[PDB]
């Protein structure tokens, strides 16, 4: 299962 | 043994129309299980593994829906970093991530990681308290304040604690038949006779299965590396994995080398020897 | 600009027999950036039926792709892998030899 919450632009 | 789950993903961009290449592959050790590609037709994540597909509707539109998410934060961060490095529109770059978790014998969490490199260089990774971050340069800082401000670390700490450990433990339950299965090197050893007075000798692994493998050779039962030829581990094509590990010995003196074989799915250490 | 040169290795999936069924493949790692082109070469000829593997990379970044294709030994039959990329001033050939 992928990360839903944490991927944030730079 | 030990297990994990990973996922890597390339976003590519194209200079002059549209948004980047993206392609998304997750693992279970070293078995690809899903996967995105921006160029293919169907648009949504993808199964490579027999075990994936017990999954239903839910599961492929949750992660349809992450993974175009993932894709439009990198086509964003490919216009941002192209300001933070003052380069032009003209040409090509590159955004790599990486995450996932690794556990132990008793599948319990053990260690997580998200690495983040633009252009093939390190730029910022979380630190293995899962609670700060190795900001490279300073855009890289820069990016690691816009993280600390958005918590970013605690959400991916719960993520790595929690629902990649949990998710990684139902997949090697789904897919244990495989998954659980360790496939022993298949060995043997080869002969080449290079002049009248020097020999190859070539020990080969074959069919294994997790790809870590150890080989090595001794002469007269001591650790030789001197002249030796070691090749990196290789994809067989059909799940499983190949090495050769080559000693160049004097004719005659085939009989002082001995090969040495460790892998999980062997119980002792394996040796062999030309005859 | 950071670049790094394909290492390719070429080779069977199962054991060589002349004669006998087998699957033929170039396995290229440890590059960057990504876009490269690889063929499969029957005595010289580029193969048109190749598929390779998604995308992935190791720690370091540099990137893998495996290419494969079926093909059956013989005593005659030449085999070989063809590599072109950014770091490349020609296209790199890599003999297939049933014993590396």
């Amino acid at each position: 299962k992928l990360v839903a919450l944490g991927i944030n632009a730079v | 043994g030990s297990h994990s789950m990973r996922y890597f993903f390339t976003s590519v961009s194209r200079p002059g129309r549209g948004e980047p290449r993206f392609i998304a592959v997750g693992y279970v050790d070293d078995t690809q299980f899903v996967r995105f590609d921006s160029d293919a037709a169907s648009q949504r994540m993808e199964p490579r593994a027999p075990w994936i597909e017990q999954e239903g509707p839910e599961y492929w539109d949750g992660e349809t829906r992450k993974v175009k998410a993932h894709s439009q934060t990198h086509r964003v961060d490919l216009g941002t970093l192209r300001g933070y490095y003052n380069q032009s529109e003209a040409g090509s770059h590159t955004v790599q991530r990486m995450y996932g978790c690794d556990v132990g014998s008793d599948w319990r969490f053990l260690r997580g990681y998200h690495q983040y490199a633009y252009d093939g260089k390190d730029y910022i990774a979380l630190k293995e308290d899962l609670r700060s971050w190795t900001a490279a340069d300073m855009a890289a800082q820069t990016t690691k304040h816009k993280w600390e401000a958005a918590h970013v670390a605690e959400q991916l700490r719960a993520y790595l604690e929690g629902t990649c450990v949990e998710w990684l433990r139902r997949y090697l339950e789904n897919g244990k038949e495989t998954l659980q299965r360790t496939d022993a090197p298949k060995t043997h050893m080869t002969h080449h006779a290079v002049s009248d007075h020097e020999a190859t000798l070539r020990c080969w692994a074959l069919s294994f299965y997790p790809a870590e493998i150890t080989l090595t050779w001794q002469r007269d039962g001591e650790d030789q590396t001197q002249d030796t030829e070691l090749v990196e581990t290789r994809p067989a094509g059909d799940g499983t994995f190949q090495k050769w590990v080559a000693v160049v010995v004097p004719s005659g003196q085939e009989q002082r080398y001995t090969c040495h074989v460790q892998h999980e799915g062997l119980p002792k250490p394996l040796t062999l020897r030309w005859e | 600009m950071i670049q790094r040169t394909p290492k390719i290795q070429v080779y069977s999936r199962h054991p060589a027999e002349n004669g006998k069924s087998n699957f033929l493949n170039c396995y290229v790692s440890g590059f960057h950036p990504s876009d490269i082109e690889v063929d499969l070469l029957k005595n010289g000829e580029r193969i048109e039926k190749v598929e390779h593997s998604d995308l992935s990379f190791s720690k370091d970044w540099s990137f893998y792709l495996l290419y494969y294709t079926e093909f059956t030994p013989t005593e005659k039959d030449e085999y070989a892998c063809r590599v072109n990329h950014v770091t490349l001033s020609q296209p790199k050939i890599v003999k297939w030899d049933r014993d590396m």
